């Protein structure tokens, strides 16, 4: 009000950010996976 | 030797003998697994942590499968995800539903391997329905909803091999199998409170925590417990303003992976009875003040009382950082005291061990000594009150090994067969002159543990007298490469006070000041302080050292602030800050500062980087956090501090008597906890829920 | 197609420094030469001498920075700015943004000082 | 629309402070707090909403 | 249209068939407490004022002085 | 009634809202704020306010306290709080309650108290 | 060796590179779980700041911040990374070395041991 | 000093050596010399011997002890104490 305009202030936050990433699970969730290289794009092995 | 076998196509080298799942988890596989631990017994009930091995026909436990050369285990197969879903199905058959209301939801092993290793859905829906079971009272720190256990034997194991409390045990039969005491008794033990974590459901939970917050929604903040002087690492939870729970975190050389229990549940202190606004007293009673009225006040009364010399005493209590002590000290010594005194009785006297060599006042042996010990003789000391964790880990090693301990000093109870010698020096003095004496020069590694307590009688020359004679005379106790002789401190500040010199001159100890100046200070009557005196106290809760003052300042707890503390170990350690101070509290040797400024005598720093720097001139070995190296001075520190000057003491006949009276109040948070107050009346030894005949 | 706008430059890291500097100093006359347009454009309180002051100080915040593909991002900054500032697609709100100092006193305390940063909690 | 808490037919709230509605709140509208009750239930001491974040999701 | 019972306010809206004094007694719900209906009060004294339902986290200390 | 702020002057309030509830007196959880604190705390905003207005429910925690104990013949009381006249899963999860213990055990979710007869 | 200010291009505030410290560690296994899957990632988060760290609102009780920074956490593969980018960024460290369990050998038939001597205490199973 | 004397040595250099001679040999002579003063050793393994010496309120001086012998050590206390 006393500038008549809008002034940029640092931020200041009335409730604060709550990251509930902190609860992210402690098991790995998926494993592996499977290839689904073709036959034709893996290496060949002696023998 | 080391022998070699392969798990899922890796190729994992391990020690002969250990089991499959050590072997698993060296090479990076994840086993499943409840009642399997690394500290604890093998058991091998849960079933959950089958796999497979080509020799054997069906699927093996992995915890309690040796390993053997050229072993081939896969832990993907078809059989072994059917074999883990079979498990689940069968675990989750009478588990309550008790997810939204249980305190481990959201960190639940249950949980998490159920949803990674488990079937999506159930089978079970028989109108008979699940089974029940009683709940049972041990106390009033761990909770029980004993529907929720998954009979893992974890208490059970913990309970009876580490902590020696052989009251809990499982009682019945099949399916009415239950844990408890088979009548009502209480978990009593100070470390009881680490069954809650060793618990992988929510059976066993910590009480005064119970229902206030979830997992997700915790900061967690890395820090170190200043309850004792072992200096456990901790985990502090916190959200908001305010702290939640104290977990323990792993560090092998100090707590293993566990805290007693005044650590864990002395948190509830923090947020009752604090002090939050500067106080001046007016006739007989306090008043609210501004922080430059405070000060302002405490210059006029600098003026006016006009100390000279070693007329401006500082006392430190147990609880205070590095840092605050070296403002206090050098803030004193500029003002041309010499008059640093630390709590104890008698602190108004330098130690008898002294302070030239670190060696003389630390636990030399490193608390991973006690690992190796053959024999151990206490003096005037109950490690099982004064350091808990130490006391888990000596009964650890006389479990594991042979090993002979006996203890001059009052009748204690103890988790471990001790040989008692006598309550006094003349029955010190038979013993390291009789058999026992020779069971330390035979012995590879011993060690001598003496009780902070000793240090503060007034014939405590006498005993170190004695007891440098013996080292100096032994190579075993005393060689180039074990050092047996070990002062275990009680307060976690002691060491660090003794590592910058906090420590009175001797003229200083004759004076009677006209200003005190209490940093803590607890512990201190009515005696200690003159009825002239103006006093300054500066701490977190009210208590005692807060009544006697004139002027209050209030001053950030350990977990409001990144100190500095130095345990018995001499390992300097670092803290970090989970919340800020409340109110108008400050951090501490900022306020040291800011009163020295009003004082003319303004300290050279003000700046964190500066206090470490200063801390740096102070000692080397403040600013290196985490390490401890020997000193090369051993042989040299005995003579010169331990023999040499107290050859004049004179030894009373007064018997040893016990450090600390109760165990679960000894500082200004736990005397302002709730829960420490609740846990003293509930766990005294007149009590017959403590009892067991 | 969709063609530049005004006072646009393509973007281009220089290779040699003293190109650079030719590019800087060219720049920074164009500031120089702009002062009364910004002057008009935002209804500034201030004088025009103000306006060349905060831009000689701007400039000078950089005169040591040495690699060279820092000044190069500098440099597509300071122009980035210039454009949006001439061309008025800036406000009155985010330029004076530029121009913290010649707003009045905020109080009767900033605290200098340990023992007034201390009274705060500021220390 | 607008949020309500329900009770129990005898009354007796329902919320027992789970605060899974806490956690999936994808505005952050929802404050909870929680203790034991005198009576040892587990229930909230304190539970809002700010309507003013909410998307009525 | 605060004014309108909840009850009233679903049938209106064609939420049901049946109105309220229509409805059976099986589909009521069962109070323990007496019932009472408040309409939208903003704008006036009645309008509803926030507050913090709980006590500060951090009590302070009890100033309580000793004689040496 | 009368209650002293913190500038010294005094408030006053009504008899009547000052009770936590209105079928309850004072506090049932510890961190619970007491009415007469909300008011010494938020005074200002209640200036020239109708607190007959305010919402007031009433206290749970008597309400199921004057619901009768449920007797039950074996070791095990099954409670899952469902309506038996609507459609769907209106209840809390099923749950066994033991009550081989001597008195009352309360239902986790409900507060319904069963005993062994 | 480390970015002074006013040459780096993210255009932070000044403050976060003259008076903030932030600590690089590793999550510890928590003591409530037997999972490690958290611990093999290197944080970087900032120690707070005591007076703008958290505050309660005198209306809904709720935690006012004035440190933007209270909920940043970044996650790295490797120390040396992490330690790369605060330096690359002008940001004050410390370092916390990560603590681990040292390794026993464990056999289930060491219950069952035979004692020669007067039994330490009665193992129960 | 008057007050207070700090040594500051390593324990496995090699330019420590000196300094761990004169402490280990001459410590008790010192202590003696000096009946008031509080003297402290305190070792690390990255630190230069250096002494530190505290007079009144509060003033303090020090010298670098990289030294030849436990004599040069000597005399670079006593030119300190002085
Ligand atoms: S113990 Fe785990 S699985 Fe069981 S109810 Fe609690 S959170 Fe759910
Ligand atoms: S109470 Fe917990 S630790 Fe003990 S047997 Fe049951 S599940 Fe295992
Ligand atoms: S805390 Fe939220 S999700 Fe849990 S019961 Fe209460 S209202 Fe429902
Ligand atoms: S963890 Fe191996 S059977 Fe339980
Ligand atoms: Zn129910």
């Amino acid at each position: 009000e006393e500038k008549r305009r809008v002034v940029y202030e640092p931020l200041e936050l009335t409730q604060a950010f709550r990251n509930f990433s902190a609860g992210s699970t402690a098991w790995e969730p998926v494993g592996p996976g499977r290839d689904d290289r073709p036959d034709s794009f893996k290496l060949p092995t002696p023998k | 030797a080391e022998i070699e076998l392969t798990i899922d196509g890796h190729k994992v080298s391990i020690e002969a003998g250990s089991a499959l799942i050590q072997a698993c988890e060296k090479a990076g596989v994840t086993v499943p697994r409840y009642c399997y631990h690394d500290k604890l017994a093998i058991a091998g009930n849960c079933r959950m942590c089958l796999v497979d091995v080509e020799r054997a026909p069906k699927p093996v436990a992995s915890c309690a499968y040796p390993v053997a050369p050229g072993m081939v285990v896969r832990t993907d197969t078809e059989r072994v995800k059917q074999a883990r879903e079979n498990v689940m199905e069968m675990m989750l058959q009478n588990h309550p539903l008790d997810c939204p209301v249980c305190d481990q939801g959201g960190e639940c092993d249950l949980q998490d391997q159920s949803m990674r290793y488990g079937r999506d859905r159930g089978r079970f829906t028989e109108i008979t329905g699940k089974r029940s079971t009683e709940d049972k009272n041990i106390g009033p720190l761990v909770k029980t909803s004993m529907n929720r256990c998954i009979h893992c034997t974890r208490c059970v194991r913990f309970a009876n091999d580490i902590a020696g409390a052989p009251e809990l045990g499982s009682s019945g039969r099949g399916n009415d199998m239950q844990i408890g005491t088979y009548l009502e008794k209480n978990l009593n033990t100070e470390l009881s409170g680490n069954v809650i974590d060793l618990c992988p459901v929510g059976a066993l939970t910590n009480k005064p925590y119970a229902f206030r917050a979830r997992p997700w929604e915790l900061k967690k903040t890395e820090s170190i417990d200043v309850m004792d002087a072992v200096g456990s690492n901790i985990r502090i939870d916190s959200k908001g303003v305010e702290v939640m729970r104290v977990i323990p975190r792993v560090h092998e050389d100090v707590n293993e992976e566990w805290i007693n229990d005044k650590s864990r549940f002395a948190c509830d202190g923090l947020k009752t009875q604090r002090l939050t606004t500067p106080l001046i007293r007016v006739g007989d009673k306090f008043v609210n003040a501004t922080w430059d009225d405070a000060l302002s006040t405490i210059a006029k009364a600098y003026q006016q009382k006009a100390p000279k010399g070693d007329e401006f005493k500082a006392v430190a209590g147990a609880l205070v950082e590095v840092e605050s002590m070296v403002a206090l000290k050098d803030m004193t010594n500029a003002l041309g005291s010499e008059n640093t005194t630390t709590d104890t009785p008698n602190g108004n006297s330098a130690p008898a061990h002294g302070i030239t060599f670190r060696s003389n006042y630390l636990f030399n042996s490193s608390i991973a000594g006690i690992e190796d010990a053959d024999a151990i003789l206490l003096v005037g000391t109950n490690p099982r009150r004064e350091a808990a964790v130490m006391n888990a880990r000596i009964r650890k090693a006389w479990l594991r090994q042979e090993l002979e301990i006996a203890s001059v000093g009052p009748t204690l109870d103890a988790t471990f067969d001790v040989a008692e010698l006598g309550n006094t020096h003349a029955d010190l003095e038979k013993a390291l002159s009789g058999e026992f004496g020779e069971v330390l020069k035979n012995a590879k590694n011993p060690l001598i543990i003496v009780g902070s307590g000793i240090t503060d009688r007034e014939d405590a020359g006498a005993f170190f007298n004695t007891i440098g004679k013996f080292v100096e005379s032994t190579p075993s106790v005393l060689n180039e490469n074990w050092n047996g002789y070990n002062v275990l401190q009680r307060s976690a500040s002691r060491a660090g006070a003794y590592d910058i010199g906090f420590t009175p001159s001797d003229e200083a100890s004759k004076t009677t000041p006209k200003m005190v100046w209490l940093l803590g200070a607890d512990e201190v009557a009515a005696s200690d302080i003159p009825a002239d005196a103006f006093v300054v106290y500066q701490g977190h809760n009210g208590d005692v050292g807060a009544q006697f003052a004139d002027v209050v300042l209030p001053g950030a707890a350990y977990t409001e602030k990144a100190g500095t503390y130095v345990n018995t170990e001499g390992r300097s350690q670092i803290s970090r800050a989970a919340t800020g101070p409340p109110g108008g509290a400050r951090e501490d040797w900022k306020i040291l500062r800011a009163v020295s400024e009003y004082l003319g005598v303004a300290l050279p720093y003000e700046d964190a980087y500066e206090v470490r720097d200063r801390l740096a001139e102070i000692s080397p070995s403040l600013v290196r956090y985490d390490l401890v190296e020997p000193t090369v001075f051993g042989d040299v520190a005995v003579q010169h501090s331990l023999v040499g000057p107290n050859g004049s003491v004179t030894p009373s006949s007064a018997p040893l008597t016990e450090t600390i009276e109760n165990f679960y109040m000894t500082d200004s948070i736990s005397r302002s906890s709730p829960t420490m107050a609740k846990s003293s009346i509930a766990f005294n030894k007149d009590n017959k829920k403590n009892q067991a005949f | 197609a969709i063609i530049a706008t005004a006072f646009a430059e393509t973007v281009k890291f220089s290779g040699s420094k003293q190109e650079l500097q030719k590019r800087t100093l060219a720049l920074y006359r164009q500031f120089l030469r702009g002062a009364p347009t910004f002057a008009d454009l935002y209804e500034v309180q201030f004088s025009i001498p103000t306006i060349r002051t905060k831009i000689r100080q701007e400039f000078e915040r950089h005169r040591f920075v040495d690699d060279l593909s820092i000044q190069n991002v500098l440099y597509a900054k300071g122009h980035m700015e210039y454009q949006e500032c001439i061309n008025f697609w800036k406000q009155q709100a985010q330029f004076l943004k530029y121009f913290p100092e010649e707003d009045d006193i905020q109080g009767r305390h900033q605290p200098s000082n340990f023992v007034d940063k201390f009274l705060k909690n500021r220390a | 629309g607008e949020h309500a808490l329900r009770r129990y037919p005898s009354g007796e709230e329902r919320c027992i402070a789970c605060k899974l509605c806490e956690a999936i709140c994808p505005a952050l509208a929802i404050t909870i707090d929680a203790e034991e009750r005198i009576d040892g239930s587990r229930r909230t001491t304190k539970y809002d909403i700010d309507m003013t974040k909410c998307i009525y999701c | 249209m605060s004014q309108v019972e909840p009850g009233w306010h679903f049938w209106l809206g064609y939420g049901v068939d049946t109105a309220p004094c229509n409805t059976p007694k099986e589909k009521l719900p069962i109070r323990a407490y007496p019932y009472k209906f408040q309409p939208n009060y903003t704008g006036t004294p009645g309008a509803f004022v926030t507050y913090n339902t709980l006590k500060p986290k951090i009590s302070a200390w009890e100033p309580v002085t000793k004689q040496r | 009634k009368s209650i002293i702020s913190y500038n010294g002057n005094t408030i006053e309030i009504p008899e009547e809202y000052t009770k936590q509830a209105p079928n309850r007196d004072s506090t049932w959880a510890p961190a619970q704020a007491s009415k007469t604190e909300i008011y010494k705390n938020n005074m200002v905003r209640f200036e020239q306010k109708d607190l007959s207005k305010q919402p007031m429910p009433y206290a749970g925690i008597e309400l199921i306290a004057q619901q009768p104990v449920r007797f039950v013949h074996g070791n095990t009381a099954v409670c899952d709080g469902a309506n038996h006249n609507g459609p769907g899963a209106q209840g809390h999860p099923k749950i066994f309650i033991n009550v081989d213990a001597p008195g009352s055990h309360a239902c986790q979710y409900c507060g319904t108290r069963y005993e062994k007869e | 060796d480390n970015v002074p200010a006013h040459e780096i291009v993210s255009g932070a505030p000044a403050e976060l590179s003259r008076n903030r410290v932030v600590r690089i560690y590793q999550q510890a296994k928590p003591a409530t779980q037997s999972g490690e899957y958290g611990t093999f990632a290197w944080r970087l988060d900032w120690d707070i700041v005591d007076v703008a760290n958290r505050w309660e609102n005198d209306l809904i009780g709720w935690q006012s911040s004035g440190d933007y920074m209270q909920a940043t956490q970044m996650k790295f593969t490797s120390k040396e990374s992490a330690i790369k980018f605060a330096n690359k960024q002008g940001w004050d460290f410390y370092i916390q070395e990560p603590h681990h369990r040292k390794f026993r050998v464990k056999q289930y038939a060491n219950n069952f041991v035979h004692s020669y001597g007067k039994l330490k205490h009665i193992r129960t199973k | 000093a008057l007050r207070e004397i700090r040594f500051h040595l390593c324990q496995n250099g090699s330019s420590s050596a000196p300094l761990r001679q004169f402490v280990k040999n001459q410590i008790g002579a010192f202590q003696k010399a000096n009946p008031s003063t509080k003297v402290l050793v305190r070792e690390a393994n990255g630190v230069k011997p250096i002494v530190f010496a505290r007079f009144d309120h509060g003033h303090e001086s020090k010298i670098g002890l990289d030294v030849s012998s436990e004599k040069e050590v000597a005399e670079r206390v006593k030119s300190l104490i002085e």
